[PDB]
């Protein structure tokens, strides 16, 4: 009676990814943001390899596979970053990468202090709720299937079945090692609330990156190849209401 | 697909 599903998620979990930032140089808006964009491109490559290895993922239509990756990367990366911050610096700072750790001073220099405050808060939730490594892994996987277009995907049916199974697994991690049914229901309630709080944060970051892309030539900020294309084509659909997140609560 | 690079990353074996 081994955790086949959990074994897989643990086995495919990406490793450490550096941004290539030079902490030796004085912090400047352009340098910090250029480093974040580069980190995004690097983690994006890792999110693709991780996703392809997820149970059932290759069952979706190829066009849908690219759609969920293009729409949910922000949320996925913010959630993982929140976990890294918690486990590494106990949510004291934002652990984007080993060579890119944000303190209060960098949060201000990046011109996105408010958004950083919410990310730090999410990170603190991992501690306040005592989120376990297993629960973390399952929630992150579910985040890949939490945002889609209102007009539906090419094969909406396969997607619905896939998302339904992942919610079921999360239920399994909570159900097991817990006799009291009231505590199970309470736990599911708390975790679904946690997952929903990720969406508002991702939207604010979407708006911010989109605006920066438009005026990137003025602030001397560079956007990688894939990043610039996703933000100019996919992100706008999110901001115009064409693509929306799936919330458990209202 | 549209995002040529991304599309390549998906169908490429690693
Ligand atoms: C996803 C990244 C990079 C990977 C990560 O750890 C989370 C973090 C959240 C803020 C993003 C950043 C990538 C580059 C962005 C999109 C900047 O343009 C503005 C917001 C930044």
């Amino acid at each position: 009676c081994q955790p086949i599903f959990l074994n897989v998620l643990e086995a495919i979990e990406p490793g450490v990814v550096c941004a290539g930032h030079d902490n030796n140089q004085p912090d400047s808006f352009a340098a910090l943001l250029s480093s974040l964009n580069e980190l995004g491109e690097r983690q994006l490559v890792h999110v693709v390899k991780w996703a392809k290895a997820l149970p059932g993922f290759r069952n979706l239509h190829v066009d849908d596979q690219m759609a969920v990756i293009q729409y949910s990367w922000m949320g996925l990366m913010v959630f993982a970053m929140g976990w890294r911050s918690f486990t590494n610096v106990n949510s004291r700072m934002l652990y984007f990468a080993p060579d890119l750790v944000f303190n209060e001073y960098r949060m201000h220099k990046s011109r996105m202090y408010s958004q950083c405050v919410r990310m730090r808060h999410l990170s603190q939730e991992f501690g306040w709720l005592q989120i376990t490594p297993q629960e973390f892994l399952c929630m992150k996987a579910l985040l890949l299937f939490s945002i889609i277009p209102v007009d539906g995907l090419k094969n909406q049916k396969f997607f619905d079945e896939l998302r339904m199974n992942y919610i079921k697994e999360l239920d399994r991690i909570i159900a097991c090692k817990r006799k009291n049914p009231t505590s199970c229901s309470r736990r599911f309630y708390q975790l679904t609330k946690l997952l929903d709080s990720v969406q508002p944060i991702a939207r604010e970051l979407h708006q911010f990156t989109f605006d920066l892309l438009i005026k990137s030539h003025m602030v001397s900020v560079d956007f990688p190849e894939m990043m610039a294309e996703i933000i100019s084509v996919q992100v706008p659909k999110i901001l115009s209401g064409k693509v929306k997140p799936i919330y458990f609560h209202t | 697909k549209e995002n040529a690079l991304l599309r390549y990353l998906l169908d490429k074996d690693d």
